Formats: structure tokens, sequence, C-alpha cells
RNA sequence: CCCAUAGUAGGCCUAAAAGCAGCCACCAAUUAAGAAAGCGUUCAAGCUCAACACCCACUACCUAAAAAAUCCCAAACAUAUA
């Protein structure tokens, strides 16, 4: 993961999910898109 | 209807299905023989094969299916939609 | 070296003569009603034809193609 | 699946595009190349036409022989052998209407056409546009007509050919 | 089936000759000998020319004062150029070349002996001036696209704009401002002085009407 | 509404579709000019999240809910009921409205703490432990933020940060 | 401060939305569905299979070799048709994906016994000269002798 | 004017009355009417 | 939420760039799809989107938060009427 203010989707796959109270950009295709929100 | 594709059709013998054209509660039934005859859920096996059974006086949507355990799975879709009947029937292809 | 360099020695007569040749009287009138240098615009054609519609079509999808350029 | 591949009639050396690919898909290259040369031996021309093959899973090939291209039987047609780098400024040559229905006509016969309900009017319009797209010109029937064009275009065209060379030789000498 | 609308035609915009950006240098072709002091009064207030448009219908709106050094106007004649198409569009600079001078002494000394020596020049902005101008025969989207992406890049605040844009936000500006609940505007307070307010007030606010401080601006005051 | 039943006899699986009854709305509404269900009642801005009547009608048995096309709300009102059925389960409201679960109910892990107007998960919020200094102090949210239109009776606003 | 309203425009009842004219491509659609309703008589309403391209370029020739057309429209242009004319019969015929078939004279034999080779190919009916007829029904329809010695047993 | 309830065949119950009216007109004499239709059938075909 | 055939390897230095290296025109067939609107490609394959066929909720209030050294600081209440 990485730590992003403004997150944004970096191909197709990557799907968008709110969890422990951060907005985390998860990717199945493309592993390299993880984004942390800080 | 891409999940019945990306799970497997290769255990299934023989489907088919069986309503009346002049119904109001055939649509189901109609869009279930339509996904399940797709292209990735007819090529991904050649072991398998459809019938598209019409009849007039039949007054039921009832679609029949089974593997090749030896059980039989009939699901009458009169009130159900297309979406459960769809993932019972993954549900039902999968566990067995 | 290998290419494909076929071109025929045609003058001014060896173009109809090499080929079976046909008169204009043996062909169709109809063949000679198609478009020759520039297309066909919106303004040149009926609203109730097809190819008014295709070529609206086509605009719409250059225009769109020409939007989605930036946005991911 | 398919695999699409256009190459040559009887110069079908086993490697350049067709190789890799034939070997990691697990079919033979040098059987399919032998059948592609024994079939195309009955073309005296050597014209290149595409090719469509077909693998099943039991590793089997099939060839299925079709039309060759458009742009060989333009510029055969015309008589150039390279077409140009612009359109309307730089004309390559002229092609009369006769010509391209005739190649339409010829053309109509492949796995493309004779499997469609298509008439001579959309064949023609298909061909003009590419004529058009090329780089050459259409006309009506032009017989002393398109005489004194390519009486007039040999020159022209040979003078053109001559200072393009001569401004590619400048900027590969700017280097 | 849906409607298909006909497409926007672009036959009565011609691209005129150079649409790239000219090139911006540093000092002028002459430097002034006579050092000028730092008035702060040319980008503190709302701007008076290079308000409207010309040429183009899409500018950046500025929101806010500053000053632009030769750096700034580089970067932006540079994007400019990266992020355009040269057959369709085409931009014309509106702000002038930086000419007021700025004096800067030596580093770690002390406090005296006159002025410094002038080093760069800058160029006075207020808000409300349009930076740069763009047209050509594209649409609204790419370009507001690759404008903002240069005015977020700017150190005061701007937005790109352009004609229907300016008159839709100047329409919604003039309604609230119109149509206010409270019968206590900041002007009606501020031109007749009620309860002694003009002795912590500024002149310069019976103008403003309380819609600008230093060289910000705030959109929402009324 | 309609419910599914399988049934097994003899290897062969009969998933039926039998469709039972259900009541229907009052056939005298207040307000029959609305054109939402809580508009048409004179509920406009007069409900709470105690209401355990009002959030039961739009939900499902198995703690769901159901969408706009379904109910009929508009777009400010089906958020208000989606914040306040949350505030509801959590509080100990509506015991039946509990998720279908194999046997996982068998550690009793944290004792059943009593809580109110519950805005965000217990477990997911940080401890505040510098908690600013005194201007800026990070105080702790209460209530819901859509439900500041309604009703008052104390002649003050309804406090959500303290 | 905004102005607060009395009565919040999503509560009061909208007004109706304007309609919007009609534009010239459902006008053509109905008029070449009027067209080919009105010179042929053999129509056969079957159910569109998403299937490949190849397949459907395969069978398109298949049942053109025989000198038979095909021809689809849409259910949002042809229901109003299907309820204003005649063929009021035949609406909930057409309520998902579907493919209506133009073959001009009674053929019926010769496209039954080349659709029949896919299993997978279903239909819902049709009519025959005025004669609303299902699959079983063409089915039996087909087993009919021929023309002339039904017109001269009389 | 619409069309028929389009029936079926699988199950006779059912016919056209205009056929059975034809049936009845035509099927009501001797021989005389039996010649005559023989002789306008044969005039043209 | 689904969905994608073809005239072709449209025209050219480089060996070829076959839809993303540059030029003016960016054609053309059945219902309907761009000589190419977003990733992986010396030259080919793999994925979506716009366009039919198909139903058709909002298809989007635009962006505006941060962590230094003795230890963080009063506590509390969204619901009896200005
Ligand atoms: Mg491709
Ligand atoms: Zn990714
Ligand atoms: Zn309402």
């Amino acid at each position: 993961f990485k730590n992003k203010t403004v997150l944004k989707k970096r191909c197709k796959d990557c799907y968008l999910v709110k969890r422990r109270g951060r907005w985390y950009v998860y990717c199945k295709t493309h592993p390299r898109h993880k984004q942390r929100q800080m | 209807a891409a999940a019945l594709a990306r799970l497997g059709l290769r255990p299934v013998k023989q489907v088919r299905v069986q309503f009346c054209p002049f119904e109001k509660n055939v649509e189901s039934t109609r869009t279930f023989l339509q996904t399940v005859s797709s292209e990735k859920v007819r090529s991904t096996n050649l072991n398998c094969s459809v019938i598209a059974d019409v009849r007039h006086d039949g007054s039921e949507p009832c679609v029949d299916v089974l593997f090749g355990d030896g059980h039989r799975l009939i699901m009458r879709g009169a009130h159900l939609t297309a979406l459960e009947m769809l993932t019972a029937f993954a549900s039902h292809i999968r566990a067995r | 070296v290998q290419l494909t360099t076929y071109a025929m020695g045609v003058n001014i007569y060896k173009e109809g003569q090499d080929v079976p040749l046909k008169p204009d009287a043996e062909y169709p009138e109809w063949l000679f009603e198609m478009n020759l240098g520039p297309p066909k615009t919106l303004e040149e054609l009926d609203p109730e034809s097809r190819e008014y519609w295709r070529r609206l079509r086509k605009q719409n999808i250059w225009r769109h193609n020409r939007l989605s350029k930036n946005k991911r | 699946g398919v695999i699409r591949a256009i190459v040559r009639a009887g110069l079908a050396m086993p490697g350049p595009p067709l190789g890799p690919v034939l070997g990691q898909r697990g079919v033979s290259i040098n059987q399919f190349c032998k059948e592609f040369n024994e079939r195309t031996k009955d073309i005296k021309e050597g014209i290149p036409l595409p090719t469509k093959i077909l693998v099943k899973p039991d590793r089997t090939f099939e060839i299925k022989i079709g039309q060759p291209t458009v742009s060989y039987f333009l510029k055969a047609a015309a008589g150039i052998e390279k077409g140009a780098r612009q359109t309307g400024k730089e004309v390559a040559g002229l092609v009369t209407l006769k010509h391209v229905y005739e190649i339409a006509r010829i053309k109509a016969q492949d796995e493309a056409f004779a499997l469609q309900d298509v008439p001579l009017s959309s064949v023609v319009r298909s061909i003009i546009g590419s004529a058009r797209s090329l780089g050459i010109r259409v006309v009506k029937d032009l017989s002393s007509e398109e005489l004194a064009a390519f009486q007039k275009e040999r020159a022209i065209f040979l003078a053109a050919q001559k200072e393009a060379d001569l401004a590619a030789q400048e900027e590969a000498a700017k280097k | 089936v849906k409607t298909l609308l006909p497409v926007p035609s672009f036959e009565d915009v011609s691209i005129p000759e150079k649409p790239k950006l000219r090139f911006i240098e540093r000092a002028p072709l002459v430097p002034k000998v006579r050092r000028e002091p730092k008035n702060l009064s040319d980008i503190r207030g709302p701007s008076t020319e290079a308000t409207e448009f010309t040429e183009g219908n899409f500018a950046i709106l500025a929101l806010g004062g500053g000053y632009l050094h030769w750096g700034h106007f580089e970067m932006m004649r540079l994007t400019i150029n990266r992020s355009m198409d040269p057959k369709n569009m085409f931009a014309i600079w509106r702000v002038p070349a930086p000419f007021k001078p700025i004096t800067r002494k030596s580093v770690g000394h002390r406090m005296g002996g006159g002025k410094g020596a002038i080093d760069h020049y800058v160029t006075p902005v207020k808000a409300g001036r349009l930076v740069v101008e763009m047209g050509g025969r594209c649409e609204f989207e790419e370009v507001q696209g690759f404008l903002d992406q240069v005015a977020h890049k700017l150190p005061f605040a701007a937005k790109a704009v352009s004609r229907g844009t300016l008159e839709k936000m100047r329409k919604d500006q003039e309604e609230r401002e119109r149509n206010n609940q409270n019968p206590w505007t900041f002007e009606r307070i501020a031109t007749a002085n009620m309860l002694g307010i003009r002795k912590v007030l500024s002149p310069y606010d019976l103008t403003h009407k309380g819609k600008y401080w230093g060289k910000f601006y705030m959109p929402k005051r009324v | 509404f309609r419910e599914v039943v399988e049934t097994q006899e003899g290897k062969t699986t009969i998933i039926e579709g039998r469709i039972t009854a259900t009541p229907k709305e009052s056939p005298n509404p207040p307000n029959p000019s609305g054109q939402c269900p809580i508009c048409r009642w004179n509920l406009k801005h007069k409900y709470n999240y105690d209401d355990v009547l009002l959030l039961s009608q739009f939900i499902r048995p198995h703690g769901g809910m159901l969408p706009r096309k379904i109910t009929g709300l508009c777009q400010e009102e089906h958020r208000k009921i989606e914040e306040c059925v949350k505030m509801a389960h959590r509080a100990g409201l509506l015991p039946n409205h509990r998720p279908r679960l194999p046997e996982g109910v068998v550690p009793k892990s944290k004792p059943q703490l009593n809580r109110y107007l519950t805005r965000w998960a217990p477990g997911s919020v940080k401890p505040i432990y510098k908690k600013g200094p005194r201007w800026n102090r990070v105080r702790m949210p209460v209530g819901s933020p859509l439900l500041r239109d309604n009703v008052c009776y104390s002649r003050t606003p309804w406090k959500l940060y303290h | 401060i905004p102005p607060k309203p009395a009565i919040h425009p999503s509560c009061l009842p909208s007004p109706p939305s304007p309609p919007q004219e009609e534009i010239g491509l459902i006008r053509l659609l109905r008029r070449e569905i009027a067209a080919v309703f009105q010179d042929n008589r053999m129509i056969a309403v079957c159910q569109n299979v998403a299937l490949s391209a190849e397949d459907k370029l395969l069978m398109r020739h298949q049942l053109r070799k025989h000198k038979i057309l095909m021809k689809v429209f849409p259910n949002q242009v042809l229901k109003p048709f299907l309820e204003d004319s005649k063929y009021q019969n035949l609406l909930p015929l057409f309520v998902g994906h579907n493919m209506l078939l133009v073959s001009e004279e009674p053929k019926v034999k010769e496209m039954v016994r080349i659709l029949r080779t896919v299993p997978f190919l279903p239909l819902l009916g049709g009519c025959i000269d005025d004669t609303i007829l299902s699959r079983q029904g063409f089915i039996n329809y087909s087993k009919l002798p021929s023309l002339p010695l039904v017109q001269g047993e009389l | 004017e619409a069309l028929a309830g389009a029936p079926l065949d699988n199950a006779p119950k059912e016919y056209p009355p205009k056929i059975q009216q034809l049936v009845q007109d035509i099927a009501s004499l001797t021989l005389l009417e039996i010649s005559d239709l023989n002789e306008l059938l044969k005039k043209t075909l």
C-alpha cells in the first residue's frame, strides 16, 4: 500500500472499498495499484 | 452471466427447458435459456448439449437439469426470477 | 531479399488487352451512380435514409472519442 | 482458436512472425509451411494472400485458402510499386472504374462476401473507398482520357519520385 | 432507442499563424536603473483591465493576487506547448512581460546600507484577471481539463472557465446578492458608518464591499 | 411477498416458488398529494431513531434493507432511514433482525456494553489520546448529520459534537 | 442566508415532463415494418441466440441460399405497431431478445429441416396467412402434402 | 379488427365456424349440384 | 447490470511498425462498432468503451484532513417549550 491523499483508479480492475476508517484501492490483476488513505 | 462460464460446466450431462410462448410468466426461463446458451458457457465443454422444447398447452415453465453424478434437479420458474435460478444452479453445480 | 514487386509494364493499352475487358454496353448503368472524389456530408442526405443516420452516428462517435481523452 | 496471418504464397520460410507463435501454440511449423507451399504452387504469380488457420485441442491445424488483398491488386492495376505518403497533393496514379469493378467481381467469392447478402454496389463502393484511402483516384470510364492521363502521369510521377528521393537523401545527409 | 443530436460544427473559427505560445524572457530589453518600491496596491482589489475575452472562448479566471516570475511563465508555456493540439488549438498571452523590479540584499547582512540589487522581475496580477486565453475548434472538457491542470499549479486560486460558464456564475452571483434574507448588507453598514465600524475597517472596503482582503477573494461573502 | 422452498425427495431437489400474502397501505392517507410514503403521512422531520415500527417497514428480516424503487422514498429521505437503522442494531433494538449464521455465536467475548446514539462502528474508531489544546479540541461525534432539520422543543440546536 | 421555502420541491407533485418530439428513425422503422408486413405473408419470431458472429453469418448464408431474407426490429418501436394494428395477439411474444424472419412464399419445410440441425434454436411461432401458429403447429403443418393435389382433391 | 385466439391442433376441441357453414351449405343436395361444382372447378383449373 | 463480424498487412524511410512514430483527405457492408476513446505489444496475439440488439433508481452535493522532545487535560448532557 502507498499513502495517497487523492485516490484514483490506475487501470480497470481497481475497485474502491471503505474499511477500518480508510478508503483502500484493491486490485487483483495489477497488485501494484494498492493505495492507502492517510 | 459470466459466473457460470468462470465456474465450469463439464460434469453436467443434459439440460432442457419447457415453457409456453403465449404466457406472461415465461420471460425468466427465456432469459435463462439465452444466458445458458451463450458462447463461453457453451465452448467451455463439448461433452454436453441442450434441448429447446417449446409447447403450447404446457402452462408451466419447468427447467430440469442433471449432471454426471446420477442426480436430478428440476426448477419450475413460475414465480422465480432469472438471477435466483442462475445462482441456485451455480451453487448446485459447484457443491457437487 | 524478398519483396512482392510484380509491376506489369503497362503503357497505354496493356491494361485493357491483357485482361478480358468488356465494353461499356455490356456493363450495367447503375454501376456508375456511385460517389467520385469527396464523400457525403449531412446536409446532402435526406433524414429519411440510413446513410444520414450512419453519418450522424459516426460524427457522434468521433465527438465521443475527442472528448474521452483525459478521463480514465 | 484462430490465428490471423498474412504471408507470401511461394515464399513461406519457417521463422519470421509465423515462428514463436507457432512454437508456443503446440503445432508444427515446417509441415504447415510445406502444406502452404504445396497449396499455393497452383498460383503462377506468387500473389501474397491472407491465411485463416484453426487449431483444435488435439494439436491439428487446417488451412483455408481465400482471396488475396486489395492493395496488391490496386498497385498492379495502377502500375506503381510503392504508395505515396500523401493523398490529394501527391497522387500515385489513376485507376478506371473497369479495373476496380473487375477486382471486386473477382474478389466477391471469398469467405467474407460469399457468405453474406452483399450486392455489387456495396463492393464497388468499398473498393472506391479503399482506392481513395490508398492514394489513387477513380474516374467514370475514360478510354482516350485515361490514355492521356497515363501519358502525363508517367512523367509527373517520375519527377515526383526523383524529387522525393532527393529530399530523402538530403534528410539522410543532415544527420 | 435514443436520440442523436447533431455535433457542433466548427467552421467560423480559423486558426491563425503561430498556434503555440511565445517565449517569455527574464529581464526586459532595457534594465531599470532606478529601484522602485514594492507597491502592494497593484494586486489588492478587483482587476480593471484584461477582464473579458478577445479572441478565444476559454480562459483561466484568477481568484487571488500574486506575483509570477520567469519560472512560472516558462512552466506555463511548456505545459501549454506539450498539452495541446497545434492544428486545432491556439493560445494568446493575456498578461504582459514581468517588469516590476525586486531588490534583494546579500545573505547574512546587517539591517542598513540602503536597498539591495535588482535580481528578478515579476508582474502584478489582480483577482478576476484572465491569465491566459485559448481558443480553437475543440469542445469544453479537454480544454477545461488541461487548464485546471495548470491553474492548480498556480500560487493563487484560479479556475478554468469559458463564456457560458462565466455568464452562469455571474448570474448566480447576482441572484444570490439580490435575494438576501437578512437586511444587513456589508455595503450598507460600511458606507453609512453603523455602530462606529469605520474605526476598525479600511477606506478600500467601500469599493470592495467586503469581498476582498489583502489578496484573496471570497465568492461567498455576498 | 415471495419465498423459495427447496425439498429433497429421492435425490431430486424440488425448488418451488410460492407467493404468499402481504398487507397494504391504509385506504385513508392524510396527505394524498405527497410523493413519498413519509410525506403522505405528515412525518416530514417528525420521526426519530427510537421509532422501531417505522424502521421495521423498510428493512429485511435478516438485517438488510430495501432499495428506492421498491419503497418509494426520494434521495434525502432514503439516507435518513439508512442511518437510523444502523443506530438501532447497535443499541440493542430489533432483536429479531439478526443475521443468520451456522454456529459462530459460541464464544461470548466482550459483554453487552449498553450504548445509544451510536454513529460509527465501535471496533474501528481510534482512542483520542491528545484531545488537542483547548480551542481546537477534538470532540466525540454523536447523533446524525441528516437529523438536524427535525422539530425541536428545547430552544437550542442539536449539539452533535461535545 | 438562502431563502427557506415553505414546501420542499421534492414533496410537492412535480409538473409533468414535456413529451419529446418523435425523430425520423422510429418513423422509418415503423414504415419499413408496415412495408414488410403488407407484402410478406410468412413471418416466424424466434429467440435470438447470443452466439458468435461466425456461426451467425454461417446460418445467414445457409438461410439466404434458399432465397429468403431476415430482418429484426427493436421492441420499443414494434410494440405500438403490434398493439394498434391487427396483430394484437402477438404482444406477449416480444418481451426479450428475439429474431424475426422475413421469408417470401411458403417454404416452411426447408427452413425447419435446416434449423433443427442445432438443438438450441427455439421459436415461439408465427402466422401462416393470418393464422397464428406455434412450433408444434409449424412441424405438423410442414407435413402437409403438395398444394396442387390439395387444391384439386375437391 | 384484430385476429383469432390462436388455438392449437394437439387438442381438437374448437374449429372455425366459417368452414362449418361452408360445409353445411355444400353438403345438402343430390348429384346435379355436385356436377355443377365439378364444372365450375374444371372451368378454370 | 450485456457486448463486439468483415473489404486489409488503408498509403510510405527503418527489416516490418498490421488501431497507439508523422502527414491533407481519416472510406466503406448487413440492425451495429472508431482506418481507433483507455492497459499489455521489433513486426502478430490478449482486455474494456462508444454503436445495434436488451432493460432502462440516484448515474455523482468538484477539489477543501498531518505528525517533536517532564504528562493528554477540568467533568458532563443531540429530545419539559427565548
Ligand atoms: Mg483486435
Ligand atoms: Zn490495479
Ligand atoms: Zn418527499
